[PDB]
């Protein structure tokens, strides 16, 4: 009765495509339709494939069994729309997982665990799990396995402008993040074989409970400005970031999934078209609905009349743009030496960039040239 | 006096000091003491005036006839006087001499470290040292009063208890008070007899073997009065010498009531300032006593006792000046205290705070930056990317109407790496002030180097439109200085345009050609007059459409409006 | 020099300054002015390293055979002293003479307004004013340094361009830097010319008509090079006179190599201290012109060009001084410099800040204080509850065991209206020093007036626990005023108890009638006490059980542990 | 089927009881006998009287049989329980009330509206509903009426412990808060005739469901000592009270009904006695409970050890002590001269204060006597 799991555990077609998953512009795509896309079963094993890297399934004992069991119900928990799915929640587990074990110039580490690789040799490269237990990343992980479930399909502000049942049991105030957690837990706390965390201690489990829900908490786009604007007096004029504290660390595991979850502008220009196709489908859903109800239409969300471009170009100047720059300034972003360090990720944001604003100019000119 | 200068084509406040003497030889070998000191304080005044309201320019006729200044200088006196006002003189002064005219261009007072937001060139507060009595500087006073604004008043231990210490035999200033409170009762005192105790925190001992003796006693018992007052209360003997040999000086009866009464008026006559609850006066008590010799009066010996005060207490008003609209005034003693005690407001939400901490700028390139945005990103067929005509609505508005405005503004920003002017309907009105309708239009072009212009556009073939302009690039320099909080020397310089039907040029009039600045003038840094231009939108609640940063993603997110006490 | 004298029975820091001469008209007919700039520089030493380590006493040997102070006073030169270091010589200095010592009481160096976290005596950074090249003080070097650090460097504008400027006879300063650029490259001088130049912030001159003029150039110029590299660089000539004619210096060869090694050696021994990422070093050039009078050379002219540089410069190390264990010593560069630069770490969690906001107490009586609370509100059967036993738990048991102990603290706590006693196993290992097992207990009482006292107990009747004791109570004091932030004079007093089973009497010591302090250290104030105990237990990490709050109540509402990192 | 109403809507038996309701020592419980007890329409009958004294019946035309509707709802909505009951609620409502519509001495005033009464006459005497205008207030004491709604009769801490659904749906964070505003919006806009706010604007209704949300959420104990500081820090060195800003007004009703919820100790001693009675009676069933369940009891949760005492001098020391003291250094409190003033308030705390610390020290010496 409850979704228990697939017959064998480990499906082993999806193996040397995982090799390339050390990789920051990890393939997703090909992996879903190399992947039976039938069912869907991608957010499992790549959550198997990183755990058994970190070896977090030695470090605290976890019953692989039932981990699939419980990530196996999560994924089909995923509702099946444009942009908010599993192929996403396994982008963003990837995501933080390649921030926060890849080497990192610069960054000087002191129960601990490293990845399966890293290739540990000098000094002068560190890593985040250098820095965090292993607890503080199992409920990173598995806050962003479980960071966008049964998603609606809408965003915030519509639920609030219906006036949907999401909004009026939540007071208005981040309805769907408070929606993921709580529909997870719970569904997690139903079922007895979803328990993978059996062999923890109560506080163990209180602090990883908490952890976790404040991770998916953190990933409210309304609270953007805030976590900026904080994570920024907490590396301009302090002491820097002193890991031994708990505070530190917990607002580091926040801004690192902030940046994961919007990801789209930070990889190769096909990955990044394809998200942006997504999101788009998914606004153009919304709007559809909205036409209907007699509300008047929302920005950009109009398939016949659309600002793709627009969109773009405003989104990673205004969100994605000072969040990767706080996110840097404070030395963390993973890239290389130059034998004077070149960092991949800003770069594609800055090609990006630049492709929108070329969008946006030549539709602007045409339009001028013909419509004087 | 000093006079603003309304007959300069400066965008700036100037002060006419009258002729001034300038060089070192020239000053020291001047040959008239009060005439030097008079001119001396004339320029400092104005140099205080300059500072605490916005910039200046101080202009002084050269007295000398051959003053050369590069094989002159200034002098000594008057650097004495700068060094003292300012920490840094570099940062704050330019001198050029120009022609028959000495121009020392100031920068607007920053607030800084030490906390102060007003400059002073004496608090006029003194404080008795342990034997004399000083005058405090800026910084102890902001402490001082701090201190009592903060715990709504003064505080002491009056007599509650003598502590239980041991027996045995010890000294201390307590032991000299109390031999002046056993003095001060004396009914009588031998002549040329000797002192048991010396001057300490609670006592001090004149001479002034002056045959007036009142002119003197009315211009330097408030200091001391005030010394005491400051700290500790005390007492104050006059008549004595400094061997400690009681003479007294030599007064007769029906002036000692005068010296009393002159004594109660100058007393009276020192301002104060509470903080406390009731209100009371400076408690004192002035006495007499006798110097007989050996059956007769010698003279006398006024003794005065001074009470510690509850609040603070002033030899004369704060020596602080402004200049408010014109005949630059003094600070009053509630604005000057003001000005010492209060904060600033600095709210800063966390919009603003992001917005501005985009300008860190560390060796880096750091780009995107949010108060440089646009939506419409075609202006200027033949051109980049590189200017952000902000206002966006009122700029395609004015471009539509007027047609040579457009092929004007291409022409004007052909030579400009990279700037971001801001249009308005008038900036007059955006910076509290009288608007002339005469005015088309204006604008407010900030690049990276040329100091930012004021672009007025008018049709009207009959004015000069100078005057308003000029007023309103004085205002805009000084309100960025002192409310955007900019950091750095500033000229708003500024052009004006006709614009006829059928024809869009005639520059009537062009600033930059008419005026000379100090070589620092000229190197502006366009990011942080961008936050400056900013915050004093916003802190005289005129930003309505300036800075984009466009809300049609804001509203889908979900992130609500800039900023206001509105939601 | 200057030594902690561990002799002593006070229960603080104490140095010696050697023997002193004191008294103004001793002072100034001192017929030694040598001797007399070495006593007042030792006594100074001693203030400032005071000052800078918690609170002290300064004991100096009275020089003069017969002194009094209640008729001589201190004297001038100290006076001056006193003065400059401090703000305020009230609020920090008391001066009691004991017999034929004269003590000298230093409260502890607070944080105020100015921003200042340690006192210096010079900070050897010298800035060029217009003319003069005078010494930072206090806080105009505070502001130099946070403004160098803030920008991780310090900012110039080499040479992108030259302004624009309309085309017009003017003088300024750089005209007089350019011509000592023309005058620097110079091949040769002839005697007795005129100069077209005089000094100004970028240019000096000097004299020096002296035969050695090695010893003196070693002893001026690092000051100068300090001005100039601290501000624009410049120009230094060596040779002219006030006149303005070059005279030159009578050297013959041989020496001019030897006097540019000494030059090279005395710039290459100035400390300095970069902000910047590389480091740099000071970047100048010496030079001899000749002063060939019609076909000879008559002698030579010195010149030295510093370049403006990229971080401070000192003449020699910063003059501030610390006691750290004992041999008062100098703060290194980088401690001093850590300590103008870094501010306080002044976390104050919410629960902390409203524990401390209930200490605000106008004029009213706003009961609930919540650092004075207790469960157990039943000891001392024949009282009332106006004694608050913190721990509650070592209390309770130390009472079960030891039962002359609860009728000892009874019988002392008899004459006192309200306080607070503080038990523990060891207070000296809650303050991070060396535990001695013999000590049963300790305690802390800390009442309205009556100075807190450090009682120890112990049952052994063979030492005396002097030592452990004044070491304890010393320590006790200096972090209350260094990290509680208490802003008071204070003095920790002391009495030892013998704990014999069945007797519980023999106070082997009791310290308040054995050493004698001013007037002022016998008021303290009991609430500020309590919040300076707190953050000092706080800040140490020993805070365990001391201020109940019991969170029984805590627990059942769902608020959650006092503070920490670690939930 | 829905809640509807009683017959007649202003019961009039509860007349000349209702005029000593100016008083801050309102004879509630003389009120609940009065009217029949068998069913309980308490609520609905003071919130006619103070609306009507306000006058919002006019200030907002607000229909007062829509109004009766929901009230006589929501008081059916809250539990039978000891302590938080309909007559809590009643409890709260009155005391907002009389706190921002009775004299308070040396207050400057300035659509608003006044009590009824009020006896405008003098400068030196200002209430703080010359300060806050009417939606605000209206806002208000809606707020205070629906704010224990439909509670379990558990604490937050209890429903974390137990791991309770409510618990799980709220992600922990102010369980019991969220649970009373939520349920209270979601059974007002169930209906239709339960729009008492009927001719409001789209921005009106938004910023008085805010308003309310807001205030419901500022009685949770935990964010107790976090509003006392920021109370404390916006009146002591700021430039005092800005009473045009909006950030002033909402704290200040925030501070308001935080002092409303909790004042057992600030009335005669029968009425505490009463409260604290009921409060008792409450966490003797939650500990009650929580013994069977395995947990370790809670602390002055065990009926069969009592520590009423100790809980009440606790109490009122650590939670009404220094919120009375933040809420009266401010000025606010209520009360008259002395012909330096009087306020009857803070001496009703100080007496019972002082008496639970007679029985704590009269138990702690028997104790010690009889135990030796
Ligand atoms: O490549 C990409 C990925 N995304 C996500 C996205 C967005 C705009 C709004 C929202 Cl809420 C989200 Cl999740 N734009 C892009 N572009
Ligand atoms: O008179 C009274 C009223 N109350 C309420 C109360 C309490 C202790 C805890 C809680 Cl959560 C509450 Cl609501 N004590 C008292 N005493
Ligand atoms: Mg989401
Ligand atoms: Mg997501
Ligand atoms: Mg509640
Ligand atoms: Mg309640
Ligand atoms: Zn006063
Ligand atoms: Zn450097």
């Amino acid at each position: 009765k409850p979704i228990l799991a697939p017959e064998p555990l480990v499906m082993d077609n999806l193996d040397s495509i995982m090799e390339q998953l050390n990789t920051w512009n990890f393939p997703i795509f090909d992996l879903v339709e190399n992947i039976g896309r039938k069912c869907g079963r991608i957010l499992s094993q790549v959550s198997y494939r990183l755990f058994e890297d970190m070896g977090l399934f030695e470090a605290f004992k976890i019953p692989i069994r039932e981990f699939m069991n419980y990530f196996h119900a999560l994924e089909i928990g995923y509702r099946d729309i444009p942009y908010h799915n599993r192929i996403h929640a396994t982008d963003v587990l990837h995501a933080v997982w390649y921030l926060t074990t890849q080497p990192i110039p610069g960054l000087s580490t002191v129960g601990y665990v490293f990845s399966k690789t890293y290739n540990v040799t000098d000094d002068k490269y560190g890593c985040l799990s250098g820095n965090i237990p292993a607890l503080e990343l199992m409920a990173l992980y598995v806050a962003a396995a479980m960071h966008d479930y049964d998603h609606p399909g809408r965003t915030n502000a519509f639920l609030v402008a219906t006036s949907a049942p999401q909004a009026v049991l939540y007071n208005d105030r981040s309805v769907l993040e408070n929606h993921h957690a709580a529909a997870a837990w719970n569904l997690f706390m139903s079922r007895p074989e979803y328990n993978f965390l059996i062999n923890l201690d109560h506080v163990e489990f209180k602090h990883f409970r908490f952890l976790v829900i404040e991770a998916i908490l953190a990933t409210d786009l309304k609270k953007h400005f805030d976590f900026v604007a904080k994570f920024n007096g907490k590396v301009n004029d302090d002491v820097g970031i002193d890991w031994t504290n708990e505070n530190d660390r917990l607002l580091v595991c926040q801004m690192c999934i902030k940046l994961a979850d919007i990801n789209g502008p930070a990889k190769c220009k096909e990955l990044h078209l394809q998200w942006t196709d997504g999101i788009v489908n998914e606004f153009y859903e919304q709007g559809d609905e909205e036409a209907s109800l007699g509300l008047p239409i929302s920005p950009f969300m109009d398939r016949s009349a659309p600002q793709l471009a627009n969109l773009q170009e405003s989104f990673i100047s205004h969100i994605v743009g000072p969040l990767c720059n706080s996110y840097d300034s404070a030395g963390l972003m993973p890239g290389k030496w130059v034998e004077k360090i070149y960092c991949q990720i800003t770069q594609h944001l800055l090609q990006n960039h630049k492709m929108w604003k070329k969008v946006i100019e030549e539709e602007q000119r045409l339009a001028g040239i013909e419509n004087q | 006096n000093i006079s603003v200068d309304l007959e300069t084509n400066y965008a700036e406040l100037v002060l006419d000091v009258g002729r001034v003497t300038l060089g070192e030889n020239s000053r020291k070998k001047m040959k008239d003491c009060k005439l030097r000191k008079k001119q001396n304080e004339s320029v400092s005044r104005a140099m205080c005036a300059l500072l605490n309201s916005g910039g200046g320019v101080i202009k002084a006729e050269i007295e000398n006839e051959d003053y050369s200044y590069t094989k002159d200088g200034i002098g000594l006196d008057l650097e004495n006087s700068f060094s003292n006002i300012l920490l840094f003189v570099p940062e704050y002064l330019d001198f050029m001499q120009n022609g028959n005219y000495f121009l020392i261009f100031v920068k607007s007072w920053s607030l800084n470290t030490s906390g102060l937001r007003i400059t002073t060139l004496s608090s006029n507060l003194y404080k008795r040292d342990i034997t004399s009595a000083k005058v405090m500087n800026a910084t102890a006073a902001l402490e001082f009063l701090k201190d009592m604004k903060k715990t709504r008043g003064r505080l002491y231990l009056r007599p509650e208890l003598l502590a239980k210490r041991p027996c045995v035999d010890i000294q201390e200033e307590n032991n000299m008070k109390a031999l002046a409170g056993v003095f001060f009762d004396r009914t009588e005192l031998d002549r040329k007899e000797k002192l048991t105790f010396t001057e300490s925190t609670h006592v001090e001992i004149k001479n002034f073997s002056t045959e007036r003796l009142l002119q003197r006693i009315k211009e330097i018992l408030p200091q001391y009065v005030s010394a005491f007052a400051n700290t500790d209360g005390g007492y104050l003997f006059i008549g004595l010498n400094e061997d400690k040999e009681i003479i007294g000086f030599k007064a007769e009866m029906s002036d000692l009531d005068d010296l009393e009464r002159e004594i109660e008026k100058s007393i009276r006559k020192m301002p104060v300032h509470h903080f406390c609850m009731e209100k009371k006066k400076i408690n004192y008590s002035c006495k007499f006593l006798g110097v007989y010799d050996k059956g007769s009066l010698c003279g006398y010996v006024c003794a005065l006792r001074v009470e510690r005060f509850c609040c603070a207490v002033f030899a004369k008003e704060p020596d602080s000046w402004h200049v408010k609209d014109n005949r630059v005034m003094q600070l009053t003693r509630k604005e000057w205290i003001q000005f010492m005690v209060e904060a600033e407001p600095k709210f800063s939400s966390a919009y603003e705070e992001v917005i501005s901490q985009i300008n860190t700028s560390l060796p880096a390139p750091h780009s995107w930056p949010l108060l440089e945005w646009q939506r419409q990103r075609h202006h200027c067929p033949g051109l980049s990317g590189r200017i952000t005509y902000t206002p966006e609505n009122l700029c395609r508005k004015l471009f539509l109407q007027h047609e040579g405005l457009k092929q004007l503004i291409c022409e004007e920003m052909s030579s400009v790496r990279k700037g971001s002017l801001i249009f308005s309907r008038s900036w007059s009105v955006d910076l509290g002030l009288q608007e002339n309708h005469k005015v088309l239009c204006d604008a407010l072009l900030i690049s990276q180097d040329s100091p930012p212009v004021l672009y007025t556009f008018h049709m009207v073939q009959d004015e000069e439109f100078k005057g308003y302009s000029t007023q309103t690039a004085l205002t805009l320099k000084q309100k960025l200085a002192k409310i955007g909080g900019y950091t750095k020397k500033v000229c708003v310089m500024t052009k004006i345009f006709y614009l006829s039907p059928e024809g869009m040029t005639s520059c009537q009039y062009d600033l930059r050609s008419q005026v000379i600045y100090p070589e620092s003038y000229y190197f502006t840094r366009r990011k942080y007059l961008l936050k400056a231009l900013f915050k004093a939108l916003k802190r005289l609640k005129s930003l309505r459409d300036q800075f984009s940063f466009a809300e049609n993603l804001y509203q889908i997110i979900g992130i609500d409006c800039f900023q206001k006490n509105d939601k």
